């Protein structure tokens, strides 16, 4: 059969790094047609919902070792923030069939036998009985669950215990002062002013809650709009209707309340945010039904139970949410700290996420669109609620662990009191027994309650072909998915054990590979041998290593934090791009670059690295978190005129800040444009603020450095540049 | 508690 082909070469006669490869998709999932039902490209799961790291699944556990690659999953259940954006198939007749013995779903997989009276499965080889039902014009053939890898069920009741809930939301929001003096209070009250019909509401029951909190927890008593301010103060911090409302029927209610409470604490001098009594006021709020509490704070918890300091409280309320269905997102912005570390445990296990805006500050008008851009698009985002996933492997494979914000204990299940949209996952496959069969299989279901009360069963069947030659598992390596299987690894070795630690684990992961590809497999002089498939994997995480998240040196807590929770459940598309940035070298930019094909077209991406900066050029720097746009300091006057408007590039604009609008400058006009399709994804609520620098007084100095900092493929610091890098390993890997 | 809606065992 046509197995990838192993294609060999020197990563030293590749640099710079041929980087377009990181937007190559991954290697061919061989597999004859033979094998499939319904042939089609929809047959075998798409990598957008699962990449294996392998491709070419080693058939036993001893070539698995050998080899020294990881086996792991990129799961990745939804695509966009909406569930309107490409749908799967959807079932609703309610046959559901699954093997009596495994419980897989029938899937492109499964061989029909005997005149097709019965089915083997694929993943155990049990012998099954074919419904009656399946054959009832259309034939079983027409069916999703036999035509496509990733499609979706109507669950039927036995899936269920209680009637699919509403999407209930109870926002936590802090009010003492810090909040009032940044403009936090007035930001969070006014985004959600003007987002009100941004939140879900499908099937009209969307319910809604509002918790101001300072040293005492403030509720609010809404009524129906149809009967027409209601505040109660509870200050014993040691201790549902009308509180949990309809946003429908209170739409104007909600409205009015909302334009009130920045006057109510308008004057607020108490610095106390209890957040700990308040989470817990949340949970007994609308534990009865499950659903979101969303923070929004500026203030490190100060009173009640869970106060921290310059703590398991909160790990605990985790526990307690997996039991009523409860997730809870973060938004932390202030210039105070925050400890990110520790809230955004609250988040992780409990399939949330925790937002952080560092020096957030009313003062800065930048500041102000970052946050509510973000949690205008998070609190518009599609959800499900009581959800579980778990991944089922063909005979002799193991899910033995489980990456990414969930709950997950001692089971191979894991529960998302609320799935998001915008996040990954990640499950490591042990091969236990040896496969026996040309082929083996993974199959994720995610049993779920959407946010229009429905219950439905997604499915995603991936096919992967076996093999015994270490060339063949390594030609059908996903050198991205495999990063992230290390990003992973690294994070949890951080997170856990040492920063130290986890840099170290990162170069092994590419010393092993390195070594193993030199030993294992068989003219010139020396040359650092490596597979084309492969060819970015030691780019990405030397790369990897000069993060924020693993960086040796010096960085704030909060932001370190916050750099791991992000890497850690990014979706795989951005990960890599917050690892590896996207760089463009605008001066210089082709006609079509800037303008139209309403999406903007983008010049190609170069590489990260000082050496192709020159001091007359203009570059843009997208590293998924900000945008750069570095202007040499000697760029021609009409160059710095076209794209701010003046002459003096001493006279430009510095720091956080927009591009002005230079009217009949056609290149103004693209490079806004630019900057303005950097900006729009329908499946990350992320908004990247602008930097702008000039190149060739102590806030110049720091932006150099910062956006300096992003060309990882540079000496930068205690740490070797990557062509040096490549040096070391070639040095170690030899005898 | 290791027993779960999505297995149907
Ligand atoms: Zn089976």
């Amino acid at each position: 059969r046509p197995m990838n082909q192993l294609y060999p070469i020197d990563l030293l006669t590749e640099l710079p790094p041929p980087i377009t490869d990181l937007t190559l998709p991954p290697p061919p999932l061989v597999i004859p047609p033979e094998r499939m039902l319904v042939p089609s490209e929809l047959s075998n799961a798409s990598p957008d919902y699962i990449r294996s790291t392998l491709n070419a699944v080693p058939k036993n556990s001893s070539l698995l070792k050998k080899s020294k690659l990881p086996f792991g999953l990129v799961i990745r259940p939804y695509q966009h923030l909406y569930d309107d954006i490409d749908p799967p198939p959807l079932n609703e007749d309610g046959l559901i069939v699954r093997c009596r013995r495994c419980r897989s779903y029938m899937n492109p997989f499964v061989t029909f036998i005997e005149q097709g009276r019965r089915w083997r499965c694929n993943f155990c080889r049990l012998a099954n009985d074919v419904p009656m039902q399946m054959d009832q014009p259309k034939s079983r053939y027409d069916r999703n669950e036999i035509k496509c890898a990733v499609m979706e069920y109507m669950a039927p009741k036995e899936y269920t215990l209680r009637q699919p809930p509403p999407a209930t939301y109870c926002f936590l929001i802090d009010v003492s002062q810090s909040s009032i003096k940044s403009g936090l209070l007035a930001t969070t009250i006014n985004t959600l002013l003007q987002n009100l019909d941004s939140i879900p509401n499908h099937d009209e029951r969307t319910r809604i809650s509002i918790l101001c909190v300072d040293n005492a927890i403030h509720y609010f008593k809404i009524p129906l709009d149809s009967e027409n301010i209601n505040m109660m103060d509870i200050a014993d911090l040691e201790e549902p209707n009308s509180m949990v409302v309809s946003l429908k029927a209170c739409r104007q209610n909600i409205e009015t309340l909302l334009t009130k409470i920045p006057q109510i604490f308008q004057s607020n001098l108490i610095t106390n945010f209890a957040l700990g009594p308040a989470l817990k006021s949340a949970y007994h709020l609308i534990g009865g039904v499950g659903g979101k509490i969303i923070v929004v704070s500026g203030t490190l918890p100060n009173l009640g139970i869970g106060k921290l300091q310059r703590d398991s409280f909160y790990k605990n309320f985790t526990i307690d949410c997996s039991k009523v269905q409860i997730t809870v997102d973060l938004f932390l912005a202030s210039e105070d700290y925050m400890d990110v570390a520790s809230l955004s445990n609250l988040s992780r296990f409990t399939a949330g996420q925790t937002h952080f805006y560092p020096g957030f500050s009313g003062k800065n008008p930048n500041d102000i669109v970052k946050f509510s851009t973000e949690f205008a698009k998070h609190i518009s985002m599609d959800f499900c609620m009581e959800t579980v996933m778990r991944a089922r492997g063909s005979t002799g494979l193991r899910m033995s662990r489980f990456y990414g914000h969930f709950f997950n204990r001692s089971s191979d299940l894991c529960a998302f009191s609320t799935m998001p949209r915008d996040q990954s996952y990640l499950f490591e496959v042990n091969v236990d027994e040896s496969i026996m069969a040309d082929y083996c299989y993974v199959q994720v279901a995610v049993l779920l309650s959407l946010n229009n009360s429905q219950r439905r069963i997604r499915i995603i069947t991936l096919a992967m072909p076996t093999t015994e030659s270490l060339a063949e598992v390594y030609a059908s390596a996903d050198q991205l998915a495999i990063a992230s299987f290390y990003n992973s690894k690294a994070v949890e070795k951080a997170l856990n054990s040492s920063l130290d630690d986890a840099r170290v684990l990162i170069n092994k992961s590419v010393q092993d590979i390195l070594a193993t590809y030199k030993k294992e497999i068989v003219a010139g002089g020396a040359p650092l041998r490596l597979c084309a498939n492969l060819r970015m994997f030691p780019l990405l995480m030397h790369s990897l290593t000069k993060h924020m998240a693993f960086r040796s040196g010096i960085v704030p807590s909060d932001h370190r934090a916050s750099a791991l929770n992000n890497l850690e459940s990014l979706p795989l598309k951005y990960l890599i791009k917050n690892i590896y940035p996207d760089v463009y070298s605008l001066h210089d930019m082709a006609d079509e670059a800037g303008l139209p094909v309403g999406t903007i077209v983008l010049p190609q991406p170069i590489n990260a690295t000082s050496s192709l900066f020159e001091r007359y050029g203009l570059y843009l720097i997208d590293n998924g978190n900000e945008l750069f746009l570095w202007m040499g300091g000697d760029a021609v006057p009409a160059l710095v005129f076209d794209v701010f408007g003046t002459q003096d590039i001493f006279d430009i604009p510095i720091g956080k800040q927009e591009i002005p609008v230079v009217e009949n400058s056609e290149f103004n006009q693209r490079v806004r444009n630019i900057i303005n399709q950097l900006r729009n994804h329908d499946d990350v609520i992320t908004y990247q603020s602008l930097y702008i620098v000039r190149g060739a007084a102590r806030e110049v100095a720091t932006l150099r450095l910062w956006a300096s900092s992003t060309l990882v493929e540079d000496k930068i610091l205690n740490n070797e540049s990557y062509r040096e890098f490549l040096q070391i390993m070639k040095a170690r890997i030899s005898k | 508690q290791l027993k779960d809606l999505e297995s149907q065992i």
